[PDB]
């Protein structure tokens, strides 16, 4: 009761310390020093510096792809510090921790990505940029459908009107998933997940007393996240067999045998 | 086996 409340506020505060761009901030921007808008080839060129990228120094779609890759490496880092905060996560065997994060991150990355999306585009560069859904759609095959499925999910997911104190627990539930392939000691993970799923349930009962069957609707979404990952991984296969394209080794470490 | 993830957890 008051335990599950104290755990809700714990994860919310960890979430805030761990992720610098929150749904609260993203929504303020999307409904507002406006973001630079990239809607076509020439606006991509004008706004290229908005796209955070650090390297030594070449097709338009590859640069977007690299950009998304660049930022995902950082999302992984963020999610990891967050997991380290979910009570008992650090106490699990250190090989399971790696597997939970391994399969957990894509699901989390796409859940939080929804926060930065509306039906027309996605925030980039900590809200400094806005790249339109239509622009991404126009990129030559197979990069034209790289983002589209993500936008399709986001719109559905955003209609749930979840806020940061809700996603904090939802995200912690996903990490502590009990059916991740190759898990050694499955029991302790599910104990905490059971304890987080009940915390989520109460959090949705108080914070959203009007929207009925949200908890229900929310667990259903958690099944589509996995579908979106599946499509993604399958699409990466195509790209990897036709392009000449390079993947960060933190990402390669996650995709290997996934 | 997953070196970067390990060092991120350490
Ligand atoms: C989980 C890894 C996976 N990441 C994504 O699918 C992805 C896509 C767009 C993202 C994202 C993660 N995070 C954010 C803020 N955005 C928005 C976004 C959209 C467009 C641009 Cl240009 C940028 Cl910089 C950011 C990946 C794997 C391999 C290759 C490229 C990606």
């Amino acid at each position: 009761s008051a335990d599950l409340r104290a755990l809700a506020k714990h994860l919310y505060d960890s979430y805030i310390k761990s992720f610098p761009l929150t749904k609260a901030k993203a929504r303020a921007i999307l409904t507002g020093k406006s973001p630079f808008v990239i809607y076509d080839m020439n606006s991509l060129m004008m706004g290229e510096d908005k796209i955070k990228f650090k390297h030594i120094t070449k097709e338009v779609a590859i640069r977007i792809f690299q950009g998304c890759q660049f930022r995902s490496v950082e999302a992984v880092q963020e999610i990891t510090e967050y997991a380290k905060s979910i009570p008992g996560f650090v106490n699990l065997d250190l090989n399971d921790q790696v597997t939970l994060l391994k399969y957990g991150v894509h699901e989390i990355i796409y859940t939080m990505l929804a926060s930065l999306m509306n039906k027309d585009g996605v925030l980039i560069s900590e809200g400094q940029g806005f790249m339109t859904r239509e622009f991404l759609k126009s990129l030559r095959k197979p990069f034209g459908d790289f983002m589209e499925p993500k936008f399709e999910f986001a719109v559905k997911f955003n209609a749930l009107e979840l806020d940061d104190s809700d996603l904090a627990i939802f995200i912690a539930v996903i990490i502590l998933s009990g059916d991740r392939p190759g898990l050694l000691n499955v029991k302790p993970i599910e104990d905490i997940q059971d304890n987080l799923l009940q915390a989520l349930e109460l959090q949705l009962k108080l914070n959203h007393p009007e929207s009925s069957q949200l908890f229900a609707k929310l667990l259903q979404k958690m099944t589509d996240l996995r579908q979106i990952v599946t499509e993604h991984v399958q699409l990466l296969q195509v790209i990897k067999k036709t392009e000449t394209m390079s993947l960060h080794p933190l990402l390669q470490e996650i995709y290997k045998d996934l | 086996r997953h070196k970067i993830l390990h060092r991120l957890l350490q």
